[PDB]
């Protein structure tokens, strides 16, 4: 994994993310929503598990971007939680989690939950 | 519009 | 919150994490789950949207934690995406994802959803 | 299971459903919102799974609602996954997912995620 | 929809569902797992929510199944949401639910999430 | 006003 | 090999 | 006896 999760990956959405996984399990880099301005860029960090293991297992790993950056303030924050697989055609499959901040009455419509599959095309 | 859909 | 969100977090399992939210946006800090050991120390870094925002809303935030450190290694990931209350009786309320990596004929049940609510008592 | 699962159940939002367990897995009733009027009243239906199993485990179970009767159409629709745990604290745990009908466009934001407990008190 | 829905469903895994959309919100049907084998059906019930709304949008419903019939108890219900989208590629987005019964201190591991689509084809 | 939350 | 999943 | 339950 590692090296192979160091790189650019694109999603079915159009969205593109930038990550470094350093030595001990993290991963550092940007997201990047869409048009291609610096305005649709977040900072995301995250951490995966190295193993990896004997078996072709795909590595986990997971990453958080806070919606807010010099140009939005969305009140909100995305987690994504999945697998990287490498090979010919490696992916990292994901589900993830979107909450926005809410009034106390609204906290119970606060979660989108989704699913993600990234590509290095 | 939120970021992590498309655009914006 | 910034300020009210560093500190040590207890949920109702017995999990303890200790968090820094530094000025733009990251969380930093370790994640313990019981005995009270360094054995169950994992990192964790995440991110939280300051807005924060005049009508009491909470303020989103997401972290994730791989399962290895220097004594296990549980080839997983939990992210959990959730916001923070502050106040008399600050919480922040949670749903969490728990990848582990498989081999691609058991991705299909590779994640695990739940919640948890964490308190500063 | 179903003698114990037959009746009302409330949640810790002040919705009540009242539901029949069949003597082959099938569970019919409705569900209220709010007020007391018949306005708040959905049709549901779902199924558990009897075992149920001798180490106390609790019993599967899952639901679906369609939020539109005579008197709305939410145009959407909510499933509860969850356990009954019968005993002097009976409770019937879940996590729900509810979709709204979308465009195509609007897909990817068109489920929520979030956990109910309900009890007979 | 209705119309739209009754029939066969495939889906990316090798399994199909047969269901009757019934005139006031009901979807009734099998399961059917794998093989071909009358062991590998089970009881499915949901309900869809008609609108169906001017501006094509995607008709909301859900379903469950409990893992119980005369040849296997998977002491387990997993509950489908998702929206059906018609017309010359017609499909069925979902996410799922997958509870297990647990015993009380495994219960915050006893449900998966996953996604679904299912096609015609 | 969800017919799921409270009230309506 | 549980039910949802291939085969089964 | 995952890290993220109690105990371990």
């Amino acid at each position: 994994a590692e090296a192979g999760i160091t790189g650019t990956w694109y999603n079915q959405l159009g969205s593109t993310f930038i990550v470094t996984a350093g030595a001990d399990g993290a991963l550092t880099g940007t997201y990047e929503s869409a048009v291609g301005n610096a305005e649709s860029r977040y900072v995301l960090t995250g951490r995966y598990d190295s193993a990896p293991a004997t078996d072709g297992s795909g590595t986990a790993l997971g990453w958080t971007v806070a919606w807010k950056n010099n140009y939005r303030n969305a009140h909100s924050a995305t987690t994504w939680s999945g697998q990287y697989v490498g090979g010919a055609e490696a992916r990292i499959n994901t589900q993830w989690l979107l909450t926005s901040g809410t009034t106390e009455a609204n906290a119970w419509k606060s979660t989108l939950v989704g699913h993600d599959t990234f590509t290095k095309v | 519009c939120h970021p992590q859909g498309p655009p914006c």
